[PDB]
RNA sequence: AUUGAGUGUUUGUACCACAUGUACAGGAUAGGUAGGAGCCGAUGAGACCGGAACGCUAGUUUCGGAGGAGGCGCUGGUGGG
């Protein structure tokens, strides 16, 4: 089942990315490290 | 079920009829027929039921008039704020070490005080003043920089007041033999303290029934609107 | 207690979906459901310690004591005084308090008005939670469950299973709660120790939410029943007693299915005529046009048709042993066995197994029951006696508090072994119900009741002959452990069983049992009653 | 809504009477808080006898009989109280 997905920014919450994913293969929130232009720096980000 | 005495006191006091302030007190000194001069109560039936922790309620008040019964004050004091305190006229100072003689010693006395800091010490001795109340607590006004200031207001007849977690609070308001205007006065230092003392959380109508009693006469219900 | 439009979904596995609830004030709420269906996460959001996807879960701000599922031991020398000592925050808020008069001492006139505040709240809130609960703990065991104040100074790690649920059990009512959220209260209790509970249950006035497998007990308390299902993903919730559930439901599954036994009906009634239209002669203009009329009714009936919800599947065990019983599987001759430190359980104990025999271990709680089948295993060398089993006994063990599984690994690891393919694995464990990727699941993750099948397959896998099993219907839901108890009745071997459900040891039909303390090899019978009296 | 009287039964609510409060220790059945050194009694006290209720089985509460004047608390130790 691959699924659309939003990755929040886990320092300011802006929802930054729009990516996908299959669930299947990834049960847990997909978390990378992406650049926040609100903050304009690499944060952690993890699906919601 | 009562004494003839309680029966004809009975009879002056209307169960249905909630009385002024005016009327109630002026009621009390004919309703104190105890053969002494007994204390004025007043009770206050607030909402609020203390089960929750932002409900509860706790402070002193220093009666303008007083109860006309001496307080025996004890303080911690550190350095010379001790002797700051004797100049005050606290009855009787401590040191740090002398918790040990009031340890079995030196009860039948009213009220303890820290300085502020002095609780470090005083803790050893709280679970003998937590349980009978003795226990300095801040929201009281028992623990304060201004040492001098807290020994002078009890000696003027600090009151301090507490609701019950059946959602009751009891003062002392003054003797019976009070003049009706000093003992007015008191009983609205009372009801000020309340409303200021009522809790943000509160909801509903905050004082459901204020009853005045002497310490032996009926409870005689008062109007909050007057 | 409400929730609306509940969501929770752990990966690819969902537990709620738009999943609705309403409990009232004051009602003892039985919550009952399969392995798996959500039970105890529903406290856990109680709780706050986890948070739905989407929806929103309303709680009460009054204080609710909790009774987990499963101990929660944070160190392993923990005393059982300290245990129950830590349900009240009596001893956490002096830790802070004390530092509060360290900072006071320290600072003079920077943070005082933030200590001050710290210090009333503290002593207001410690006066609340009076201290004097310092002597009613010690006579709250006395009253409660008669537990012995000997255990009061012991490890909690070292009691039994049934002393621990007496303890735990304890542990909530101690910190006088205001709603009781009640986990199974009696997994491992004793007959005349679950009394007790029932009864203080039955007067307890105030709100109770209780997930049990036991209808009996539930029965006797429960006025509304919460059913979790396992297949919609969604919450229901009687009036009643679970019979009145169970009638409800079952009268509600039976009119569905009517219902979509008539909509396919008219489908295949449609479906009929389309196709007889659509093989008539191109020549036949009027069969022709009503053919796609009625394609059009087709089409929109199979787009309003309701699915039937896929019935829950039920366990499937199939144990059978590889070699064959002895006469004398196991001796065991003048055996001697006490913990250090603590009074001999039993001397000079002398029993023979038969072969193909029920062996049940009977007792009460904290007598010897599961020190007498580690005993067997090897897990406790005997103090005195010898244990002696024939070369032709196989041994298959199942703890009372599932030791045997590694939280750290997943399903599939846990049962790995040398004498099973990988396939062969995957067949067992969806006759367990773990279909497809929940076996790759990590084992910290599962409920008590998953574990318990998981460790049941381990016992499956091996093929003895003996079957060593301590409580093995704890922790199951009540389908299950008809399943168990039928299952092994087929077994042919010998079954060394110890349980506290009268239901699964009547399934298995026991031959004899052997009493504790008082040693007594005696025939299987309704006698059973008259030891349990005495 | 027009549409008004009741009775009875079952229920929700609020007062009003009554009664209930036994953890362990402890004079022994201290439910919470405050006041409290005084309180009650030929407006017939204690003790005694009998009926009744509760009951954790220890006792607690209440009614009546006879009798006629005395009792309880503070002080005292126990206890978180
Ligand atoms: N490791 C241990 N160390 C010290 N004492 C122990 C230890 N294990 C058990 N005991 C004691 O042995 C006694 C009985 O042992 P066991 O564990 O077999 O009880 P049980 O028969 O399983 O009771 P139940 O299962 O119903 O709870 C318990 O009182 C328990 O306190
Ligand atoms: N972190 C998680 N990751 C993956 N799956 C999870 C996770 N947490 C729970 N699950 C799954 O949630 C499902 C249901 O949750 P829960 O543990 O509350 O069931 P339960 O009804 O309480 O079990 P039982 O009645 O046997 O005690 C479990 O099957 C479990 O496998
Ligand atoms: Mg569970
Ligand atoms: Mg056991
Ligand atoms: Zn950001």
């Amino acid at each position: 089942m691959r699924v659309n997905i939003t990755l929040e920014c886990t320092s300011c919450k802006e929802r930054n990315y729009l990516t996908n994913k299959n669930k299947r293969n990834n049960p847990d929130r997909l978390e990378k490290q992406k650049y926040c232009p609100r903050e304009r720096k690499v944060t952690l980000h993890r699906e919601t | 079920k009562k004494s003839k005495k309680m029966q004809e006191a009975l009879k002056k006091v209307d169960a249905t009829k909630a009385y002024s302030v005016e009327e109630a007190v002026a009621l009390a000194k004919d309703t104190n027929i105890a053969k002494f001069d007994a204390t004025v109560e007043v009770a206050y039936k607030l909402n609020v039921d203390p089960k929750k922790a932002d409900q509860q309620i706790r402070g002193a008040v220093v009666l303008p008039n007083g109860t006309g019964k001496t307080q025996t004050v004890l303080v911690f004091a550190k350095g010379e704020k001790a002797k700051e305190a004797e100049a005050a006229g606290a009855d009787f100072v401590g040191d740090d070490d002398m918790v040990a003689k009031i340890q079995g010693g030196w009860f039948d006395f009213d009220v303890v005080v820290a300085t502020p800091d002095m609780m470090a010490t005083v803790g050893k001795l709280g679970r003998v003043l937590g349980p009978k109340g003795l226990m300095p607590n801040p929201k009281t006004g028992t623990v304060t920089m201004d040492v001098t200031k807290a020994v002078e207001e009890v000696k003027a007849g600090k009151v301090t007041y507490r609701v019950d977690k059946a959602g009751n609070i009891h003062v002392p308001i003054g003797k019976v033999s009070f003049d009706n205007e000093k003992l007015v006065e008191n009983f609205n230092t009372i009801n000020d303290v309340l409303l200021k003392a009522k809790p943000s959380t509160a909801k509903g109508q905050y004082i459901k029934n204020i009853s005045v009693t002497t310490t032996f006469g009926p409870g005689i219900h008062v109007d909050q609107a007057s | 207690m409400r929730g609306q439009k509940m969501n929770l979904t752990f990966g690819l596995e969902e537990v709620y979906e738009d999943a609705e609830f309403h409990l009232g004030d004051f009602d003892k709420v039985g919550i009952v459901g399969v392995n798996g269906a959500g039970k105890t996460t529903l406290f856990r959001l109680l709780l706050r310690e986890l948070k739905l996807d989407k929806g929103k879960i309303t709680i009460g701000n009054s204080r609710i004591g909790y009774l987990p599922q499963e101990i929660i031991i944070m160190d392993e020398k923990m005393t059982v005084l300290e245990f129950l000592a830590e349900g009240r925050p009596i001893k956490k808020m002096e830790t802070e308090l004390n530092y509060i008069y360290e900072k006071l001492t320290v600072v003079d006139d920077d943070k005082q008005d933030r200590l001050l505040k710290r210090m009333g709240w503290l002593q207001e809130q410690l006066e609340y939670f009076d201290c004097y609960e310092a002597e009613s703990i010690l006579l709250d065991l006395v009253d409660s469950m008669q537990i012995d104040f000997d255990l009061f100074d012991q490890p909690i790690s070292e009691l039994s299973g049934g002393q621990k649920s007496k303890i735990s059990f304890a542990k909530v009512l101690y910190s006088k709660p205001e709603i009781l959220l009640l986990d199974q209260p009696t997994n491992h209790l004793d007959s005349s120790t679950k009394e007790f509970v029932t009864k203080y249950l039955k007067s307890y006035r105030g709100s109770v939410l209780i997930i049990s497998h036991d209808i009996d007990f539930l029965n006797q308390i429960i006025d509304k029943i919460m059913y979790i299902d396992k297949v919609t993903h969604k919450i229901s919730i009687y009036e009643g007693d679970y019979y009145t559930y169970k009638k409800k439901y079952s009268e509600n599954q039976l009119l569905r299915e009517k219902m979509i036994i008539q909509q396919e009906k008219e489908v295949k009634e449609l479906a009929t005529f389309v196709q007889k239209a659509k093989q008539a002669s191109q020549t036949n203009h009027a069969l022709k046009r009503m053919g796609l009329e009625r394609a059009i009714r087709l089409d929109k009936k199979k787009k309003n048709l309701t699915k039937r919800d896929k019935v829950y599947k039920r366990v499937k065990m199939d144990i059978k042993p590889n070699r064959e019983v002895a006469r004398t599987p196991l001796k065991v001759e003048n055996v001697t066995f006490h913990y250090p430190g603590h009074p001999i359980l039993y001397k000079d104990l002398s029993f023979q197994i038969s072969g193909k025999e029920r062996f049940l271990v009977v007792g009460e709680n904290g007598v010897g029951k599961s020190t007498l089948l580690k005993l067997l295993m090897g897990i406790n060398i005997p103090d005195k006696g010898k244990i002696i089993f024939n070369d032709k006994t196989d041994v298959a063990y199942y703890s009372q508090e599932l030791e045997q599984l590694d939280e750290e690994k997943t399903i599939l690891e846990n049962v790995k072994s040398d004498e099973y393919t990988d396939w062969k694995l995957r067949a067992t464990l969806s006759n367990f119900l773990f279909y497809d990727d929940d076996v790759n699941k990590k084992v910290n993750v599962l409920s008590p009741g998953e574990k318990a099948r998981i460790v049941l397959c381990k016992v499956l896998l091996q093929k003895a002959n003996l079957l060593i099993l301590d409580q093995p219907t704890n922790h199951l839901d009540p389908e299950t452990q008809s399943i168990i108890g039928a299952n092994f009745n087929l077994f042919e071997g010998t079954i060394i069983v110890v349980s506290h459900n009268p239901s699964f040891v009547e399934q298995i039909g026991i031959n004899r049992m052997l009493i504790l303390p008082s040693g007594n090899i005696d025939n299987y019978s309704p006698e059973l009653l008259e030891y349990y009296s005495n």
